[PDB]
């Protein structure tokens, strides 16, 4: 595409150089182009893809709430102005999860066979499906969060029968598809029980880690902590 | 309440 | 011209929500968009058009310098990317800064007759060189410096014949053209003359102020000091 | 040093 007489290497070395930078839209962008290359993506720049986008979103879902608070308030007459301007960034926001939806539709989830990297684009697709359900309203509502708890799911599927119970995708897995049960779902109970027994038992497996293991393991154990500590 | 930060590589 | 179709007011308004939101690329367009109707700018507009684009152009430069230092770290080799990424921010940069250049040259400064908007418009433009002059090495460093002093004396000039020692945008005018010197023309000395030469002035000023000038006032007062405290 | 923050309306 845009990024189609660059080189994979050299994509793959501009993105980290945008991440340094904080130039996350940059960064979104060169990685897209190196996806597109057509070949799979090692460990770490499946993490590249994942920073870039997470950045590029979150603050699209920042402003989007910022602005849906301001119109809420609103309904003295403010004008068309506000609703507009969400309605922008909105559409925005749809966009790039749409754009990341189709880097996992061609080719990234068929072409993933390990564990690590099949389990790292589901539970992508569930977040980016997550996203577009936060901001969803019509028809479709319904739809899209079946797809969000679908790809979560079969992410969880195949973690827990081919990963340990503290691999530190499978516990961002089950945090996430926790908040998209509590958040999303409108199931507290069922997202409560999930960060429970992914905590107990990851906790039970932590003998298992080396120290740098551990040190990873618990930083997302702890995540599940401080959910469970808002929830209850 | 939180997900997973992923915000820095 | 992009902005064309929506009214000036609606423009200003989502100016400000972009403001609210964090969108300050956003917020820029919309300001260009107003600058664009032809009127005027009152004190309030002008300093929304001055935020946004300082914020723009403040994220600009910060991704400059870290790509600047990596890139002179470098000279293993390391190939061309970060030379070209590095050029990539740089010219996007000169980009923002020649736009709000191009604003305040059709027709901002022509029509600014009162004081206190001549000198912000002058202050803006000396701010926008001395940014372009950050960035630069060919044969127009020292023309570019040249426009920033040029811009920047003719703001002094107005600023004292026209506006008490304590006025907010006298005293960030003489704090912004203290870092220039310091900066960008080589001449510590002559910074650091300005800066407490100004910080002086405003002192034997501040009797004549309420308490809510007093505070504005004084809090330019402690950046002039801080840079003095850097400085000596 | 520090110029004019400038960041906030
Ligand atoms: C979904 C997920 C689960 C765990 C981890 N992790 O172990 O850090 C991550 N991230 C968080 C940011 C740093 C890495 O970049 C993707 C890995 C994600
Ligand atoms: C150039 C300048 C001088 C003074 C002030 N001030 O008094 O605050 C300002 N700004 C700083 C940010 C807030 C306002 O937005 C432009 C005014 C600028």
């Amino acid at each position: 595409g845009a990024m189609g007489s660059m080189e994979r290497a050299s994509l793959i070395q501009k993105a980290k150089l945008a991440e340094q930078a904080e130039r996350y839209e940059d960064m979104a962008a060169f990685m897209k182009g190196a996806v597109e290359k057509g070949e799979e993506l090692s460990c770490e720049e499946r993490n590249l893809l994942s920073v870039a986008y997470k950045n590029v979103v979150g603050g699209q879902r920042a402003a989007w709430r910022v602005l849906s608070s301001i119109e809420q308030k609103s309904n003295e007459e403010k004008g068309p102005e506000v609703r507009e301007y969400r309605e922008k960034v909105e559409t925005e926001l749809q966009g790039v999860c749409d754009t990341v939806l189709g880097l996992l539709d061609s080719h990234l989830i068929k072409e993933a066979g390990d564990a690590e990297s099949r389990v790292f684009y589901l539970k992508m697709k569930g977040d980016y499906y997550r996203y577009l359900a936060e901001v969803a309203t019509g028809d479709d509502k319904k739809r899209i969060i079946d797809s969000a708890r679908s790809a979560y799911q079969e992410a969880m599927d195949i973690s827990k029968k081919e990963m340990p119970p503290t691999n530190p995708i499978r516990l961002g897995l089950a945090l996430n598809f926790s908040v998209f049960h509590y958040e999303i779902a409108n199931s507290p109970e069922e997202a409560i029980s999930l960060a429970k027994t992914t905590f107990d038992e990851a906790m039970a497996d932590l003998h298992t880690l080396s120290e740098d293991s551990y040190k990873d393991s618990t930083l997302i154990m702890q995540l599940l902590r401080d959910n469970l500590t808002l929830w209850t | 309440a939180g997900s997973i930060p992923g915000r820095r590589s």
